[PDB]
RNA sequence: UUUUCU
RNA sequence: AGGGGAUUGAAAAUCCCCG
RNA sequence: ACUCGUGAGAGACUGCCGGGGUCAACUCGGAGGAAGGUGGGGAUGACGUCAAGUCAUCAUGCCCCUUAUGUCCAGGGCUUCACACAUGCUACAAUGGCCGGUACAAAGGGCUGCGAUGCCGUGAGGUGGAGCGAAUCCUUUCAAAGCCGGUCUCAGUUCGGAUCGGGGUCUGCAACUCGACCCCGUGAAGUCGGAGUCGCUAGUAAUCGCAGAUCAGCAACGCUGCGGUGAAUACGUUCCCG
């Protein structure tokens, strides 16, 4: 189907389907689908437009998802990078921010290994 | 085993069937030491064999096993700075073992979506002599008769 | 052990959390058991000498 | 994070000093060794010399910077690279 | 009354043997409810089969310690000692099939310098 | 508005 | 790093603890009191050979039995030394202190003391081989003594390199658990350093 | 009815024998009901330490501490027996909690 | 078979 | 040729990767 | 009465029978027996080696500092990072993941400690203090893998959890540099791993949780232990290593 700018996969149980939305994960799904009254055990094929309507209304009402979310998070990073916070400096260097071990690992920040 | 042949273990009998062959099979599919899992996998494979061929499971297992059971093998020895693969006769037990473990290993490499299925389709296909495991026994025999010259080491 | 630190850990701290242990006998900071207030070394000593009542070598 | 139930941490030292500064309406450079006091709206416009362990660094407090412990803004170790 | 005890690797069971039919009561459940594995059921039923006295005795049990398998083994031994208590002369048969041997296998003390029991840490001579 | 975010927490 | 401490090996069995008491709550206290006491008594009297110190505690009352070569130097007949010591034990304040001095009977069957002898001679100027041999014969004379092994190591003669030297007579069955062995160890203070002296004296066997 | 529980602790085993004997006798002599030297489980506190200063972490030594406990339940506390148990002198190794 | 030096 | 692994008690030789 | 708890005691000695043995030691089989041949595992390191380790546990000879190379405090560092090695942990999925129901341990730990029912939270936890210096009370009557059932259909995925954002709780004078834990989102590498190489011979390997010491808190995936489920193979000394 189609929801909030997403394209729901062909056949998934609803709870797994909603997870393709950038703002939702499995928990928010077992919340949303409980609140709407739509079963989580339904396929994507059996979804209706009415259901898509109530859904879009609910989740746009109580929850921020997708583009706005992305823009906001990028906004918080660029914010703490601006004021010159320590975390900012870490984000700058492309190093780990949470006070982890940079002597050895941290490759998921640094990226692939480039040898000297 | 520098001091002599070490003792061997008393494989019990399978409660549902009564072959020690079968429990031997569970003990080659036994992984990480959940014997319960192995048990129901094996039993299931025998049942699926039963419905597909419509005939007794133990029998088809024995037949399969005997079609992949190699008589002849190749043991490596480095001699005079040239390494020679050597034909060697196998005593019976090492053969049942080698055949079983072959069956299983090539069972794990099937596409059939479940162990209980892959295993069954593999036994069933070793019955008809179709499977890649039977091809394996063939490979060993082939590479045994190829080297027949080097049997003269008789080692 | 610098006598300074030894007598400095016996003082009342100005924060409850600055209190550390530092074994009685040699005054070693690391590896100090609470029951005996000894550090593994001094403990293995007095244990072997029999001056620790009811401690003894173990086997099982 | 310090828990809410306790309320935000500012040592009495620069609490007093910053109160004296903003009551006399004078904004000075206050010399502090406390890295550990979080920032309050009372501090919003002032300037701080905070200790980085080698020296005192100038820190101008702004609005976006509230909620943060001070020494966040004076880095400690110097890394230029290799 | 008859009583006996099996023990296998940190599992004790106490067995009471009774003259009735082939019912098994282990801690208030049937032999199929407790030990729901064909292997274990075979193990516990085996001494009876060896003495061919199967289904002449209602067995009551109290199981503790160990696990499913340990408790199974212990249980088998207890049963087999009870059968020497009922009719001594079976002992040559039973003890030939090994049912009267206490399994002298128990967990190893983990040793220091090693990881568990016999497994040593990795070693590199570089 | 970081100061409002501050005052919501503590206030 | 070789042989364990004989005294510690046989501890549950052939030999006994040097101090008796029991408390769970007060344990840590009691032990710092002990390291205190044995520090004071090791420092104060080196004149009269100190064999052992056994300490006992019941509630308030505390009892220190010191085994010593010659008890006469540990108490002036006027009770002077006894006073000094009871004073030090009141400064450690285990509260009440009953101080008892017991002279060990055979001075040369006691490993600690023999050791002190060898150590003293080695300390003055004495040629080390001599001191060894002397202790050996002495100890070996007395009836209970079965075998004895004296091992002294260090800079010996003040030579710069570390010699070890060891002498044995009769039986010294170390790995026997039923063998009563007495161990003793002393560090003799010298111009060139410290030199260690270990003595094993094997007296019979304990059977229980 | 009054039950006095005399509880016994020691590091050493045979001293617990000595005290067992002593008090069982002191009680039997004064004619009160003594349930006797009932054994409890032994506590074991284990400490593994390293042997050397400075590395070699692989070579270690285990030390143990055992505590043996005995129950002595004295039923019908004759005031005489009571006066005797308050006056019993036990070894330095033995702990007597009379409760 | 091949294996140089410290 | 050079850099990093690997065999080596440590180097050569050899074996893998790399720019 | 059965366990069990901890005290004393019996019991394995080639003792009993058959064969080889030089009629010697010892070896191959059998019986009895819970166990058979040093039953299993510990503790136990000979004379010495390596100028191995440690003047930072301690002690110490000699040399050096004594207006500092002593000592007191705040802040910082010991956690930095283009790299390279080493030991571990989680993985790469269906013998699996996720939801529901359900069965079985061993050992341990506890005073300014362990802290229950109840109530407030989604959950870390908050409020409260039953009861215990503990075979009693608390750690829930203790587990997890197991079994029964449902769903997922082989996919960079309902695999994988790194990373990053927001929101919290607790410990502490104080979580910025530098704590752990929980909630919501985020969702990377990774498709069994080149040359090489390591461990292990039976309750072992493999896998599964549990407790402890240190400790206010924790970098614990570590260390020391406890138990659960539990294999394969050993023809044999030619080859590598000692
Ligand atoms: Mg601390
Ligand atoms: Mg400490
Ligand atoms: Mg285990
Ligand atoms: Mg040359
Ligand atoms: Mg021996
Ligand atoms: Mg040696
Ligand atoms: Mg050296
Ligand atoms: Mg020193
Ligand atoms: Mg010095
Ligand atoms: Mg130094
Ligand atoms: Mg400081
Ligand atoms: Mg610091
Ligand atoms: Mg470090
Ligand atoms: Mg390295
Ligand atoms: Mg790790
Ligand atoms: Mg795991
Ligand atoms: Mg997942
Ligand atoms: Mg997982
Ligand atoms: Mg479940
Ligand atoms: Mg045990
Ligand atoms: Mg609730
Ligand atoms: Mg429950
Ligand atoms: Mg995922
Ligand atoms: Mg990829
Ligand atoms: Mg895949
Ligand atoms: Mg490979
Ligand atoms: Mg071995
Ligand atoms: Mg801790
Ligand atoms: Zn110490």
């Amino acid at each position: 189907a189609r929801l909030v700018g997403v394209d729901l996969p062909r056949d998934k149980r609803m709870e797994i389907a909603l997870t393709y939305i950038y703002g939702i994960g499995r928990t928010r799904s077992n919340e949303i689908l409980a609140a709407t009254g739509i079963d989580k055990n339904m396929r994507t094929k059996d979804l209706t437009d009415d259901q898509v309507t109530v859904l879009r209304d609910y989740i746009e009402g109580n929850l921020k998802v997708e583009g706005d979310l992305r823009r906001e998070v990028q906004a918080d990073i660029r914010r703490k990078i601006e004021i010159g916070c320590y975390q900012g400096l870490r984000h700058r260097r492309g190093l780990p921010v949470r006070g982890q071990r940079t002597k050895t690992n941290a490759r998921t920040r640094k990226g692939p290994k480039r040898t000297i | 085993p520098r001091k002599g042949p070490a003792p061997k273990r008393p494989l019990v009998n399978d409660p549902v069937y009564g072959s020690q062959l079968v429990t031997q099979l569970v003990n080659k599919v036994l992984l990480e030491g959940k014997k319960s899992l192995a048990e129901r996998i094996v039993y299931g494979a025998l049942e699926q064999a039963r419905e597909k061929t419509g005939t007794d499971p133990v029998v088809t297992l024995k037949r399969a096993l005997d079609n992949v059971k190699p008589a002849l093998e190749v043991r490596s020895r480095r001699v005079g700075g040239a390494t020679y693969q050597v034909p060697v006769e196998v005593r019976p037990d090492r053969s049942t073992t080698l055949a079983l473990r072959w069956l299983v290993n090539f069972s794990r490499q099937r596409r059939e979506k479940t162990m209980v299925e892959r295993l069954a389709n593999e036994i069933l296909d070793a019955s008809n002599g179709l499977g890649a495991s039977v091809k394996r026994r063939e490979d060993t025999h082939k590479m045994a008769e190829a080297n027949r010259a080097f049997a003269h080491y008789r080692w | 052990a610098k006598k300074a630190l030894v007598h400095k850990a016996n003082k009342k701290p100005k924060f409850a959390v600055r209190a550390y242990t530092r074994c009685n006998k040699c005054g070693r900071p690391h590896s100090v058991y609470r029951k005996f207030g000894l550090c593994r070394i001094c403990l293995r000593e007095m244990a072997h000498a029999g001056e620790l009542p009811g401690v003894q070598k173990s086997s099982w | 994070p310090r828990s809410l139930k306790k309320g935000p941490f500012v040592d009495d030292h620069l609490l007093k000093k910053v109160d004296v500064q903003n009551e006399k309406n004078t904004k000075q450079v206050i010399k502090t060794w406390s890295r550990r006091s979080t920032i309050i709206p009372d501090f919003i416009g002032h300037t701080f010399a905070v200790h980085d362990g080698r020296k005192h660094v100038p820190v101008f407090v702004t609005e976006a910077m509230v909620g943060h412990k001070l020494g966040e803004f004076a880095p400690t170790r110097t890394f230029k690279g290799h | 009354p008859i009583q006996t005890v099996g023990r296998r690797k940190e599992a004790v069971v106490r067995v009471r043997l009774v003259p009735g039919t082939g019912q098994f009561n282990l801690d208030g459940r049937t032999l199929e409810n407790y030990f729901p594995n064909k292997v274990h059921q075979q193990l516990i039923k085996a001494p009876l089969v060896t003495v061919d006295r199967v289904d002449q005795f209602d067995i009551y049990a109290h199981l503790d310690g160990g696990g499913p398998s340990g408790q199974a083994g212990a249980l088998r031994l207890a049963i087999a000692r009870a059968l020497i208590l009922v009719q001594p002369e079976d002992r040559p048969a039973l003890k030939k099939a090994g049912f009267l041997t206490r399994d002298p296998r128990a967990i190893e003390r983990k040793k220091y310098g090693l990881k568990k029991a016999r497994k040593a840490p990795q070693y590199s001579k570089r | 508005g970081r100061v409002a975010r501050f005052e919501k927490r503590y206030g | 790093g070789q042989k364990i401490n004989p005294h510690g090996f046989r501890l549950g069995i052939t030999t006994e603890w040097k101090s008796r008491w029991y408390a769970d709550k007060q344990y840590k206290d009691y032990v710092k009191e002990d390291v205190a006491i044995r520090k004071l008594l090791a420092t104060g009297l080196e004149r009269a050979g100190i064999a052992d110190v056994e300490i006992e505690r019941t509630r308030d009352r505390v009892r220190v039995d010191i085994h010593t070569a010659r008890p006469g130097i540990v108490i002036g007949r006027r009770g002077t030394e006894a006073d000094r010591i009871r004073a030090d034990l009141e400064k450690l304040t285990g509260k009440q202190v009953q101080l008892n001095i017991l002279e060990v009977k055979n001075p040369e069957s006691q490993a600690q003391l023999v050791a002190q002898g060898v150590a003293e001679q080695l300390s003055n100027r004495v040629a080390f081989r001599r001191a060894m041999r002397k202790a050996i014969q002495s100890a070996m004379r007395q009836p209970n003594v079965k075998g004895i092994r004296v091992q002294c190591s260090g800079r010996l003669g003040g030579a710069e390199m570390s010699r070890s030297e060891f002498y044995r007579e009769g039986r010294v069955p170390l790995h026997t658990l039923r063998a009563d062995i007495d161990y003793g160890l002393y560090e003799a203070k010298t111009t060139f350093g410290r030199i260690g002296v270990k003595v094993w004296i094997y007296k019979g066997d304990i059977v229980g | 009815g009054q039950k006095i529980r005399i509880r016994l602790k020691a590091y050493d085993h045979e001293a617990i024998d000595a005290s067992a004997r002593k008090i069982v006798e002191t009680v039997t002599r004064t004619g009160a009901s003594v349930v006797g030297p009932v054994p409890l489980p032994t506590e074991k506190n284990v400490y593994c330490v390293i042997r050397s200063p400075h590395k070699y972490k692989d070579s270690r030594e285990h030390f143990e501490m055992r505590t043996h406990k005995r129950l002595i339940d004295i039923l019908d506390p004759t005031p005489k027996t009571v006066d005797a148990l308050m006056r019993i002198d036990l070894p330095a190794s033995v702990d007597v909690n009379i409760q």
